[PDB]
RNA sequence: CGUAAAGCGCACGCAGGCGGUUUGUUAAGUCAGAUGUGAAAUCCCCGGGCUCAACCUGGGAACUGCAUCUGAUACUGGCAAGCUUGAGUCUCGUAGAGGGGGGUAGAAUUCCAGGUGUAGCGGUGAAAUGCGUAGAGAUCUGGAGGAAUACCGGUGGCGAAGGCGGCCCCCUGGACGAAGACUGACGCUCAGGUGCGAAAGCGUGGGGAGCAAACAGGAUUAGAUACCCUGGUAGUCCACGCCGUAAACGAUGUCGACUUGGAGGUUGUGCCCUUGAGGCGUGGCUUCCGGAGCUAACGCGUUAAGUCGACCGCCUGGGGAGUA
């Protein structure tokens, strides 16, 4: 998983303030960081189906959170999309 | 209050969940029967038995459990009442017709034991007759002079005399029982939470019930 | 997940009644309180109370007449998967008048007898007998 | 819908179905009244005439529907704003054959070379085929190679299922517990779709000790295309790709709530002098027995096959046939 230092960096950089680990932006940012990191792991190996099932769970959770944010506040949804690089 | 001595319940985990309202529970993994709860019920049961005794009905002590048997052949036998201190043979009540012949055989042999044929014929036939006689005596004793169904039952133990309780319920006869924490109520019309194993405690119950039945119609 | 809190309230009463519990407790709600009020005034439960402010908790005191329970059968009718609405003339009566059918009319929750007198129908919440 | 026909092998998920709690608003569903319409006949309810009846006939009721108008606002829906109990994030730890890659260790089998030694070895119910005087089997030394990891070991653990056991490193998924903070319904289910999915089997390239379909011989038998014996190829092993099926079973779909108990296993954690391996609690998973209830019965029984709610899958006599 993400290192403690790495996790703290995203939290403080996406949340409205420190110790705001629950905001949707922080949650989506953390999932995005881990999904991107795992791409290297699965480029090698490529047969770790059991771990990939965990990866797909991250992808599904992020999709649901993004859909919720888009329905709640479009302005924040967009700004997050460009910042993290996600397509839709 | 603690009118009794020191019995403080019995049994440990072999406890029937239906006894929860009567349990105090505490020391060294042993259930403690709430004496405060039994005193009013015990007095209430004693009163009802007194009412029946004044009506001059039977009450049918049963304490097959040894170390409780003789205590029904003790002053408990005093009152003009009936008891079963040994194995309760199934059907003693629910078919009184068949057991009627057995008591009739008992009566005939009791007469022959002193006045009739007791010495004639080989000693072997004499000794078999006597051992057969005592077999009837200890199997169905005080019940001999009953001559009908009773009006109430008194059971020292409930889960140990369940056959007698079931027969009484089948025939609609009131049942007064000392139910321990392991025992099962709901077959008993008048439950008396209290230890039924201790010799001292069971004597206390028998004495109190004996005393209230000494007072018959007055 | 929890889809029908009303059916949850009904089954809590049914189970607790069969277990000979003295009282049953559950999360509170306006509709639950309204239904509980109708049950009390019809004689099916002793009383009811709500506690707490942020997480209100509703407690009902069950009733026993003899060794047996009072609420013989309590059944949910209009459920989330299929909602039942009746007109004034089509309001049901449970076991021929004995027992009640809780109905949510435009003037609040009330029994079928009360709704029929007021001349208006509504949603059939449940049957109690 | 455990065993009578019936839970997809298992998951993730779009459409769809359903959705915690408070306030305000709307009035679409819903409810109340009214208006228009709903042909006549027919059916039903109240009289006569055919002498009665059938039959004819006056009036009503009904036509359960639709549209519009006016109201009601509990519930469902829409809209706005909240809340924290569902759901999720963060901090510190715990146990584990969870997964993918690489390395390595000991025991044993087979083979190769050599030594010592001599007549049997092996096998079966008994035999024979077979091996051996070209020196076997037995015993000792050295070497090659493949496969699997005794003891630990445990109705023990982990995983969605299939499944996963030597030891070490690297990359990696999930679960659980303590206390606190954070978001604020973000949830459940899921046709079609996508992914994973024992063994056998298939393609290409390797590898090959043991075992062993096919095959060969020896036995048994009335026969013996077998069971038994002696050999033995594919395969079993590795890399990549396909196959997509099993008594893939708990013959028991997923999620949530509620309902008496007893005895165990395993893994956390709080407090009390640990004043040894103690005492009192509080979570997760798991085995056995049993109460009410349920069940045709067997049995299930807080891990339900009990009492309920949401969604999905499937059954409609046997054979023909899961076949054309
Ligand atoms: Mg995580
Ligand atoms: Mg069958
Ligand atoms: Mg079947
Ligand atoms: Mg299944
Ligand atoms: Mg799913
Ligand atoms: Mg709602
Ligand atoms: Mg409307
Ligand atoms: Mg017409
Ligand atoms: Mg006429
Ligand atoms: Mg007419
Ligand atoms: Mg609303
Ligand atoms: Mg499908
Ligand atoms: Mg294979
Ligand atoms: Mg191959
Ligand atoms: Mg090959
Ligand atoms: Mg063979
Ligand atoms: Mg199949
Ligand atoms: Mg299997
Ligand atoms: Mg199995
Ligand atoms: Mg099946
Ligand atoms: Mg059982
Ligand atoms: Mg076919």
């Amino acid at each position: 998983s993400l290192s403690t230092e790495a996790t703290a960096k995203i939290v403080s950089e996406f949340g409205r303030d420190a110790n705001d680990t629950g905001s949707t932006e922080v949650q989506v940012a953390l999932l995005t960081a881990q999904i991107n990191h795992l791409q290297g792991h699965f480029a090698e190996h490529k047969k770790d189906h059991h771990s990939r099932r965990g990866l797909l769970r991250m992808v599904s959770q992020r999709r649901k959170l993004l859909d919720y944010l888009k329905r709640k506040d479009v302005a924040r949804y967009t700004q997050l999309i460009e910042r993290l690089g996600l397509r839709r | 209050m603690l009118k009794a001595g020191v019995h403080f319940g019995h049994q440990t985990r072999y406890w029937n969940p239906k006894m929860k309202p009567f349990i105090f529970g505490a020391r060294n993994k042993v259930h403690i029967i709430n004496l405060e709860k039994t005193v009013p019920m015990f007095n209430e049961a004693l009163a009802e038995l007194n009412k029946i005794a004044s009506r001059k009905g039977k009450i049918l002590f049963v304490g097959t459990k040894r170390a409780a048997s003789e205590a029904v052949k003790d002053a408990a036998l005093s009152c003009d009442q009936f008891f079963v201190n040994h194995r309760w043979l199934g059907g003693m009540l629910t078919n009184w017709k068949t057991v009627r012949q057995s008591i009739k055989r008992l009566k005939d042999l009791e007469t022959q034991s002193q006045d009739g044929t007791f010495d004639k014929l080989t000693k072997k036939e004499a000794l078999m007759r006597t051992r057969e006689l005592e077999k009837l005596e200890n199997s169905l004793g005080g019940i001999k002079d009953m001559g009908g169904l009773p009006d109430a039952l008194f059971v020292i133990d409930a889960d140990h005399e369940h056959i007698a309780i079931k027969e009484a319920n089948n025939l609609g006869i009131p049942v007064f029982a000392i139910v321990d924490t392991n025992s099962d109520p709901d077959g008993v019309d008048f439950v008396i939470p209290g230890n039924d194993d201790a010799i001292r405690a069971v004597t206390l119950y028998l004495g109190a019930v004996a005393a209230t039945v000494r007072e018959g119609r007055s | 997940s929890m889809q029908d809190p009303i059916a949850d309230m009904l089954t809590r009463i049914r189970n607790g009644q069969a277990a000979n519990k003295a009282a049953v407790t559950m999360p509170s709600s306006k509709l639950k309180v309204a239904i509980a009020n109708v049950l009390k005034e019809e004689g099916f439960i002793e009383d009811f109370k709500v506690e707490g402010d942020t997480k209100p908790e509703l407690e009902l005191t069950l009733k026993y007449f003899q060794g047996k329970a009072v609420v013989e059968s309590i059944q949910r009718v209009s459920r989330p998967g299929l909602r039942i609405y009746k007109r004034k003339d089509e309001l049901p009566k449970v076991m021929a008048g004995l027992g009640i059918a809780v109905v949510s009319t435009s003037k609040g929750v009330m029994t079928d007898r009360a709704a029929r007198q007021a001349g208006l129908g509504g949603e059939i919440i449940c049957y109690v007998a």
